[PDB]
RNA sequence: AGAACUGGCGAUGCGGGAUGAACCGAACGUAGAGUUAAGGUGCCGGAAUACACGCUCACAAAAGGUGUUAGUUCAUCUGAACUA
RNA sequence: GCUCCACACAAAGAUGGAUACGAAUAAGGCGUCCUUGUGGCGUCGCUGAACCAUAGCAGGCUAGCAACGGUGCACUUGGCGGAAAGGCCUUGGGUGCUUGCUGGCGAAUUGCAAUGUCAGCGUGGGGAUAAAUCAUUUGUAUACGACUUAGA
């Protein structure tokens, strides 16, 4: 419902998140996905690695140049499995796949905006516990994406800065959240409690 | 006030269609806040107005409108079929359609 | 939200009074006539004076299929 | 210190004599209690107090609650009533913050427009006071 | 669907100058009347030599529950045929009625043993009136004393496409 | 191989079958509103990321599984061989 | 890129607010206790339906009551942000606002709906600045191309 949702990938799956992000594009809600590294998939790391490689052996015989390509940075794997679900031939899809912006991590200025999640794609809810799964950043690192170590280094930066802010804010709130207690019990407060708040 | 909106907002989606043949008589509308048909039943019959711009000033104002009603419910999630007078362009799938509140019968 | 109209005259006007072919001073006069008595009635309720001053509009998240007017 | 750290994770537990808040049905937001347990899914609920008829139920339809009391194995309507008030669970429930919330949005639902306007002006005043008083130190 | 259980009584037709035959009676469990009479013919052809037209049908009933709020234990003898002829089977079912058991049995026969509604023939269903006659371990699993378990990792179903909560089971 | 009957195609559109002479429905005047058949309701795509109880980790036919769930029949205090 | 004259836009879908820990989910926040714990106590969640914001001609003109607030704008201190930093806080005055409270004058005639409003800019021809190219030369290049030097 926001003009632009900033959606988190952590703890989600692909197929489910992909589908949803898609349809939301086709209805015209802009989306910026973030922290792609953190994405998950059904199946152990083996099975997924195999399916990916079995996608690495699909090429074009006369020349590879316009034949099947292969992509690594998790943003691009997600992006793939998503774009398969949009009709990108027509001008509808191409007008949609412009509304989608995937990242890895949380680049500015999306750190400072509230992230959201998709409750029907979360792993913790969907998958039955005690059953294997896979993290994406791993898989993509083992298909040749090199930058994983950097990503951590950047988040271990953000998360620190994050933790500072979240501290001070909470601290501030303790004033207001306590302050209200004196404005309580007064007449006007009695009413606002009687009028349903 | 700050917010003068008297109309629920919404999204245009598709024309009604089979898997192949569409039927661009009746646009299908998504409404914000309606998740369920029995929520729709309230809205059926209001006046939808699709509003956009034209760079050539026509009547002395560049904002144009198509009007139309909202006829019946669609699907369990609360899509609602609306039919305008001049069918929506199909240039706009997923563009913001405004649903006013009147005829008002409660 | 009701009020009290009962202390106000009615029949002084009907379709013809609004038939037509600036302002016709008579119309103004009637305006003040109903004005006084009616406002004086409204002053019997708190804030219900302002509540007819301010406009009305949907705010965010408002869901006119859930509202009660 | 020599006392162990193993703890705690104290959750809600199916068991006889546990008041459950039924979230969908003809009840839809009432209380009942668990007479007795059938198996991993199906149970047997009732209370004559809040009106819920005694019936089998599949746990999907119903959320547990922090509140329980004591009660025999396979008790009955009258019984569950007497034990019910005997436990005074209605007071206890409504006293909680949870039930305060349910009642809250329930009433905010019923606000007449004008009422809602009252609420506007008040929160404007009250806000203004808290802002005055705060930010002076 | 919801099952309903029909007492059924055939008079099957008396022959010439022969009165009032032996009025066979059966308890069929159907989801409606016509299915019942369908069966009562169906089995009754087998159970001894007769024929649909040759016979007749008299009495039909919906036999309600005995005491629907008493949690009751049952055991059930099934005859169902796959691939070849049957193997007469037995189970126990813990539920709140006769019908609920019979149903659950059907769903189970569909969930594993793979034989369909034509094939299954209820032989007899009985409540277990004492305890400790209950052999199957999964049943008497719940027969213990002071039985408690938590929600096995509560799965809430949110009705929107967005939560801001990072929801938790709890 | 031709034996017989009896259909469908040949003169034939329309819905579905991802695509098709043989498959599933369905009779073709032009339109409006409604309701369905067949097929489906993650996205592509109109329709329940519905509800329920369960099973599993994707013509070769006999099979092997110190797989897995439920049962069958024998005997002690759980075992054996099997069936699904 | 600048300056002059002549003439053209303007001096894929908005209408309150995109409202920020992180990590587990067979668990965690928040307040609090004390030594600082893998600690004690309380409590929360079972929806964002939340939270803030919101009255005034599409938001006028005017009287004060309180309170030194909140808010705008422009001057302004200071610091932070280089993952796309272009964003955020902050200090100090003025300026306006105020709905925290009570005032007074205005609105029609748009006639019973048919949004009925409130998202400097290129042209073409001069003047000038810095170029780049053709051309010329060379040869590490070369079929044409193309490329490398030199030519104030």
């Amino acid at each position: 419902v926001e003009p632009v949702v900033v959606i988190d990938g952590k703890g989600h799956l692909v197929g489910r998140l992909a589908s949803v992000v898609a349809k939301q594009l086709l209805n015209g809600q802009k989306i910026v996905v973030v922290r792609a590294e953190e994405l998950n998939i059904s199946g152990e790391f083996f099975r997924n690695k195999l399916k990916y490689h079995d996608f690495l052996r699909k090429a074009t015989a006369f020349n590879k140049t316009r034949g099947p390509f292969h992509f690594r940075a998790p943003s691009r794997i997600f992006y793939k499995a998503l774009r398969g679900m949009v009709s990108h031939k027509t001008a509808r899809g191409k007008a949609a796949l412009e509304r989608l912006k995937v990242f890895e991590g949380i680049p500015p200025p999306y750190d400072k905006k509230k992230r959201v999640v998709v409750p029907q794609a979360l792993r913790v809810l969907r998958l039955k516990p005690g059953r294997k799964y896979t993290t994406l950043g791993k898989l993509s690192t083992s298909v040749g994406w090199k930058y994983e170590d950097v990503v951590a280094k950047l988040e271990a930066k953000r998360k620190v800065s994050s933790a500072e802010y979240y501290a001070k804010k909470r601290a501030f709130t303790k004033k207001v959240a306590s302050a209200n207690a004196t404005a309580a019990e007064s007449d006007v407060a009695k009413q606002l409690a009687a009028l349903g708040y | 006030a700050e917010s003068h909106r008297l109309y629920v907002k919404g999204k245009h989606l598709s024309y009604q269609r089979s898997k192949r043949v569409n039927n661009p008589n009746v646009s299908l509308i998504k409404i914000e806040g309606v998740a369920t048909p029995q929520d729709a039943q309230f809205y059926l019959g209001k006046r939808i107005a699709y509003v956009y711009r034209a760079s050539k000033e026509v009547r002395g104002s560049k904002i144009r409108v198509m009007w139309g009603k909202v006829t019946r419910t669609h699907g369990n999630s609360g899509v609602v079929r609306a039919t305008f007078r001049n069918n929506l362009p199909a240039k706009t799938f997923g563009a913001s359609v405004r649903i006013f509140l009147y005829p008002s019968n409660i | 939200t009701k009020v009290s109209v009962e202390g106000v005259n009615v029949e002084k006007f009907n379709v013809e009074y609004f038939a037509k072919e600036e302002i016709k001073a008579e119309r103004v006069e009637d305006q003040k006539v109903v004005d006084k008595a009616l406002i004086a009635e409204i002053k019997k309720t708190p804030l219900l004076k302002q509540y007819l001053s301010a406009s009305f509009s949907l705010k965010n998240g408002d869901k006119p299929h859930m509202l009660k007017f | 210190s020599t006392d162990s750290i193993v703890k705690a994770s104290n959750w809600r537990l199916v068991e006889v004599g546990r008041v459950v808040l039924i979230k969908k049905g003809q009840s839809a937001g009432k209380l009942a209690a668990i007479v007795e347990i059938i198996d991993q899914k199906k149970v047997l609920i009732d209370g004559p107090k809040a009106g819920v008829p005694r019936q089998a139920i599949n746990l999907g339809q119903v959320v547990l609650t922090p509140l329980t009391f004591a009660l025999p194995r396979g008790a009955r309507t009258a019984t569950v009533s007497k034990k019910w008030a005997a436990a005074a669970v209605c007071e206890k429930w409504a006293a909680s913050s949870w039930a305060k919330k349910i009642a809250q949005r329930e009433r905010r639902a019923a606000l007449t427009d004008f009422e809602r306007f009252q609420v506007m002006v008040l929160r404007k005043q009250k806000r203004y006071t808290v802002k005055k008083a705060l930010a002076k130190a | 669907a919801h099952f309903k259980e029909y007492q059924v009584i055939g008079r099957r037709l008396p022959t010439e100058s022969v009165p009032e035959p032996k009025l066979f009676r059966m308890r069929i469990f159907a989801s409606n009347e016509v299915i019942a009479k369908s069966r009562y013919w169906y089995f009754l052809q087998k159970l001894h030599k007769v024929k649909k037209a040759s016979g007749e049908i008299v009495s039909i009933n919906q036999i309600n529950e005995a005491h629907p709020t008493k949690v009751k234990n049952f055991g059930v003898w099934v005859r169902y045929d796959s691939r070849s002829g049957t193997h007469n089977m037995y189970k126990e079912i813990r539920d709140v009625s006769r019908v609920a058991a019979v149903e659950t049995l059907y769903q189970d026969m569909a969930a594993r043993h793979r034989a369909r509604f034509r094939s299954i023939h209820i032989l007899k269903v009985a409540e277990i009136e004492k305890t400790a006659d209950v052999k199957r371990q999964y049943v008497k699993q719940f027969l213990t004393k002071d039985l408690k378990f938590p929600l096995p990792h509560r799965v809430q179903k949110s009705t929107k496409t967005f939560s801001y909560k990072r929801p938790s089971t709890f």
